[PDB]
């Protein structure tokens, strides 16, 4: 029996698996998991930006300024914005949002807006502005929203209503305005002195107009009135005219885009942490160099792509084979 | 496996080895041990990188979900949205795992391809100065020390040069 | 010449073929077809439950009542709804039905309902409900849709109708009323006494209201005016107010969702036959243990994955390769 | 095919092997006949079960398309239900069509390699104990009975034992 | 030393490269590019039938008739037709125009109207109908888009403007109408008498009311009041009523659909040449046999099949290795 | 690669033979020169062809981008439209990539079965009567004329024929 040389291959300790399409649960020396499936719990700043919480405010609540919603009067740039799913201060005067979800996805490409007094309440010369409600109190009494005039009769006289701005802000600005719907007669007479009023609204592109609705409703926050809100992006140099005889809830405000790019509303019931990451979900941050993740399909940042994969694992190595 | 080296011919593999995925275990006069193949092995590693980079590659621009809400009134327009994200994670999912299966199955084959062209490049150079044992092993029918174990290992084995010595030796 | 021993592999007489990306029309030893190409040509019940067989009826003429559909006034839980593509039996006295996709839609994932008496039509005290019309004639004489009533001027005076109702029925109640748009002004007359009028809802969330247009319009079974009706899904424990002061279409009944579940209208000219199965289609129902089928991209049910594919052969043996 | 067996150097298949996909035909002085390998059978018929289950289990959460209706003032969004339905169709259907394709293709070659597999580990046995005739067959230097035939089919052949009389008979 | 036998491969010039999973850049002796990469850079007839090609027109310039786009008022048969991002004529009386979307969409399966003259506009013998506007001038002189007709008072009365049109066309038909929402009550005298107005469309489907508003606006050329378009598909053998006590701006004509197919709206700012291809995209024509293009995702026409690749080459030939 | 003969113990290709993809060199008295081998090089070109019509083919109801539009209140609908299209989009691309990576790959490997095949082939028929020089050579222990080498080359070499004389070589 003479020298010999003999041909083989690694064996090693590792218990690594990895399947094939013709066979399960293979042992390799050698495995690369690409598949992230842990987060930190916390929702956190992204790079170094807060989000803006909501906290029991609706996106409307806050827009219209529910008094509920007075922390969020100026608020600074965000990353992203957290509402809970069922928040409590929303439209305090019940009544409906047109196009809401519109105007939530336009906010999923805004990160700032500057708040600016368009038509300050003190130029309502013709009409009183000092009108609120129980359902919007505040220190047990009557108030309303922060941003809005609740145009009533003055003197016992309800003249024509008209404002008008034209934006020079320099960039599109969001403008909010109401109709109320009463809820009887009396209402009607002892707030307008009017009847058969409606509320106009024209830029250069919309015109859109309401006829107040005076109806028996279920009371909800204790009012069977409801205050109908709508909204338009103004461009820029476009002028927006207010025309009214009667029922007109205006703005004294718009929000002027101050600052775009990619955002979101994360739906939450969390709070912030005091927390840095790169790459948000509604379940926590994740912090990782894989290129997959399993952990929600709603992430914000400088994220891993999203399989619902349990398990991801590439070979690299060889079977693992028991020495002889 | 595919080409019947690794948990084939060559039965198990070698915890003793530690310095490359395969290779060599010599006996002769001197002594015996392990030793990697080098030049194999960096050929592997460099292929397995190459891999393992383009299969996430080609999922860089898989698809992204994006919130959106929708009113009561627009149940038909959020279920088509729903479906379609759900109809792309779906896609996605797929192209991920099956490509991860797939991959795999060739990963464990290409290693065993190259045990298998390592043992023949071996074979193909040893020819008749060697017997083939039937388990990865040649035995030399001529005294192979060291050096002669390195030109082997190496692939510049001169068969010439021990020609006329292992002829004798498995006739005589 | 000694003893021989020789390796080989099976042959036989199969004629079943495969492709692959190199070759086209392979003979394999074994296959695995993985594709259901057959049906039965039948509607039946899905897991021992009948479909609702609309017959000639649309969804509108069932649940308002076309008397066509009388039928209908009362049915038990269903798996699907048959509908055929151009029911006959629909809006007998012609108009439109407003968000009826969204509708049917909602009828995808209801399996139930209880027609709740909600309105009792002798409650309408101070207006005449006995009204009808030749275009939803019943032997001979002028009727109206059965879960609807056309409120009509009593002792020639038309008072302010209200009605309401609180839904504590223990579900979500669907709820559908109308507003008649007359031909013209002895119609409108004859029928209110009012002119001017206007029919309006409101629950805690929804205002809907309208004014009832007088205007000349093409004769549809028989009648240039228009019933539009409308509908909401009254959440439990909300109430539904009416009011007009004419031309309302109210509702005597709700529909309360006493079942939901994964359902669908299936769109057939068929009829139901004593059959059972796991998977719906509209070709038939199929039976089969298949991975896929091709039969038809819309089923209901338990059913294989559907493909466009005319063939999916799965090679399990190897290329079987004649004699020598 | 890719190793070069199956309608290759084997040039055709066996009608009298019933009980297997691979095996062997021996011929002595005892008689002749065929054989299944029934270790490389059963491993092939493993791995091919697996195959199918995995093929069929990617396709699991494949879209399904939900009857949805439109209004004649909502064709774009018609449009783009349809488009949607239609789109996810086609990529479940090039999923599945593909996957049978690549796969079709992977299995013949399996079988293939484990033939090739087969006849290379009874070679490699055998060794110079016998003639390799080119055509799957080997031709032996010494006499192989029943007993003998049956230690190789079940890999358990002594070349040591049958070395010195196959030897002398190759040479004389 | 023997006669000799050796085994090879072919080697060539190639340079040509592909990539594998497990290797990128490899020269191989043969390949094929399947991805066409170049276009012509012009937009060309499709199949020998040239586009419509709008200029300056908007969609809605060239069916109401401004007349800026009086070259359009009898166009042929169209492949596709081109209309650049902003076009300068479209409502030259501003405005808005209902569901054009929709109405832009359903040109996507029209490749030819058939205009009729519908309601002649010599017909309205109770009503002025030479009414224009200076937004509409031409030769320095009011007037009006082409295909529609303004009502305004005669003799300083306004009687109820009711016409009808029957289809009998022979196919589908396309009408558009509209309403004059005036800036001002001076306005609405001087042109109607009549205060209170509505127009009232109605078809054996369709009832479609308005109001007209009088509201204060920004100017739009020259003008702060508005006309709102609306259009409907008339049916074969259906009738479409209008009925208006004032601000009606009617129909003179309808387009019958009259052929049908594959067309679409290509946005380009560029201008027809002399050429003939079989796949057009926004860039330029294509002319390929290959498989694959990457030039872009619009395309109109017989057309490779789309993908982003920068390349796409197939190894046809073998590993090419340098001589020895 | 996979094989092992390309770029591998045929360690180049032949800038001289220009009618096919595999064949051969042969050398004895008479002369030298190249030739290609028919029918390896019809039966990979036939697979070849059906591979590239085979992928092509499996993207023909590819998506399709349709124009719409949409007014400035419709924006969520605009974004489902364009992440509809584009994921589509996304889809398609990676299949066609992905599928012409995987295919390139066995393309190349399919070529090195070829020529290890035909190899074999060869090396399968002639047996002892050659010496294998490991270079893709083989070596004739018995003169072989031009028609000696046609058989070789259409696989009809008479092995029984040269038997005689070739172990006589290879001994004295
Ligand atoms: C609204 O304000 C603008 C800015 O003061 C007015 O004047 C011009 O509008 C253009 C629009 O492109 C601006 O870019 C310019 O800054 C202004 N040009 C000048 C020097 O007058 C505009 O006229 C105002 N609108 C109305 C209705 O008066
Ligand atoms: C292959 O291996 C052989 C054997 O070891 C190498 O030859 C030796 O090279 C080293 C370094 O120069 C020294 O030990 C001697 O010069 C050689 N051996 C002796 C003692 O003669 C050879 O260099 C290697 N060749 C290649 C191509 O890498
Ligand atoms: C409608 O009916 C309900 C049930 O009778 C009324 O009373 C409560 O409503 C709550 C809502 O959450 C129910 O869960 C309870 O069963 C009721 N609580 C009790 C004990 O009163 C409700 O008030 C009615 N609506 C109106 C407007 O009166
Ligand atoms: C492999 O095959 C050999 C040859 O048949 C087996 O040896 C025989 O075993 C059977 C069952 O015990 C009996 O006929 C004899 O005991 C053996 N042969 C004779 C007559 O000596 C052997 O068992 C097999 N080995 C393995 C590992 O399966
Ligand atoms: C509109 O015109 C048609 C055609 O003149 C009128 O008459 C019939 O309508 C049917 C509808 O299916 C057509 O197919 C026939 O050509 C007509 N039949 C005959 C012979 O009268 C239709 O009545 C007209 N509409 C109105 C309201 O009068
Ligand atoms: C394989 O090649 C051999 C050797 O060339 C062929 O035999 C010759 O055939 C040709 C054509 O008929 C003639 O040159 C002679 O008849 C043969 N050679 C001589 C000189 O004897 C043979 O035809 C080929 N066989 C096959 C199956 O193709
Ligand atoms: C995987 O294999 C190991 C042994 O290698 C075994 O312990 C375990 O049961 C297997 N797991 C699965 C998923 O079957
Ligand atoms: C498939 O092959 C068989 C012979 O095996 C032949 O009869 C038939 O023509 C082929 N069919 C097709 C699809 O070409
Ligand atoms: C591709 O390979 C060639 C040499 O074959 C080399 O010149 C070039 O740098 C390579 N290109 C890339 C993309 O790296």
């Amino acid at each position: 029996p003479g020298d010999q040389i003999c041909i083989g291959y690694h064996a090693n300790n590792s218990t690594e698996k990895v399947d094939t399409i013709l066979e399960r649960n293979v042992t390799v020396t050698h495995a690369k998991d690409i598949l992230e499936k842990t987060h930190n719990g916390k929702l956190c700043k992204l790079n170094g930006i807060p989000p803006l919480e909501l906290g029991d405010c609706s996106i409307a609540g806050w827009l219209l300024g529910n008094p509920e919603c007075d922390r969020l009067l100026s608020v600074p740039e965000w990353s992203y914005i957290m509402e809970k799913e069922n928040p409590r201060d929303g439209l305090c005067y019940p009544g409906s949002f047109n196009d809401y979800e519109e105007l939530k996805h336009l906010l999923s490409s805004v990160k700032h807006f500057e708040k600016v007094k368009i038509l300050p309440k003190d130029r309502w010369t013709q009409h009183t502005t000092t009108g609120g409600s129980r359902a919007c109190a505040v220190s047990g009494n009557p108030s309303f929203f922060r941003n809005m005039v609740w145009l009533t009769e003055k003197g016992s006289n309800y003249p024509v209503a008209k404002g008008s701005y034209n934006n020079t802000s320099g960039e599109q600005m969001l403008i909010i305005w109401g109709v109320h719907h009463p809820n009887d007669e009396t209402e009607q007479r002892t707030l307008y002195q009017n009847v058969g009023t409606y509320v106009s609204v024209g830029t250069s592109t919309l015109n859109k107009r309401s006829t107040p609705e005076i109806a028996t409703r279920p009371k909800v926050n204790g009012q069977g009135g409801r205050m109908e809100f709508s909204w338009t992006l103004l461009d820029m140099w476009d002028t927006i005219n207010f025309e009214s005889t009667g029922n007109l809830i205006a703005p004294e405000y718009g929000f002027k885009i101050s600052k775009r790019g990619s955002s979101g509303i994360m739906k939450t019931e969390g709070t912030l942490e005091n927390c840095e990451t790169k790459c948000q979900t509604p379940l926590g941050a994740i912090n990782t160099t894989l290129p997959f993740h399993n952990v929600h399909p709603l992430t914000i940042g400088e994220c891993p792509k999203y399989v619902k994969s349990e398990k991801l694992v590439l070979a690299t190595g060889l079977r693992n084979v028991p020495q002889i | 496996g595919l080409f019947g080296a690794i948990a084939g011919f060559i039965e198990g593999g070698w915890q003793g080895m530690v310095d490359g995925w395969y290779g060599y275990h010599h006996s002769n006069d001197q002594g015996s041990g392990y030793a990697a193949d080098k030049e194999s092995t960096q050929k592997a590693f460099d292929g397995i990188t190459n891999k393992v980079n383009s299969v996430i590659e080609k999922m860089n621009t898989q698809f992204e979900a994006v919130g959106k809400e929708f009113s009561n009134l627009e149940r038909r327009l959020e279920n088509l949205n729903k479906k379609m994200e759900d109809g792309f994670l779906d896609v996605w999912t797929y192209n991920a795992e099956l490509l991860v299966l797939m991959e795999n199955e060739r990963t464990l084959d290409f290693h065993d391809s190259n045990v298998k062209n390592l043992y023949d490049k071996v074979r193909m150079q040893l020819r008749d100065n060697v017997k083939e044992l039937g388990n990865g092993c040649f035995e030399f029918y001529h005294k192979c020390d060291d050096e002669c174990m390195n030109s082997v290992k190496n692939g510049t084995y001169d068969y010439p040069k021990y020609e006329e010595e292992s002829k004798l030796n498995r006739n005589e």
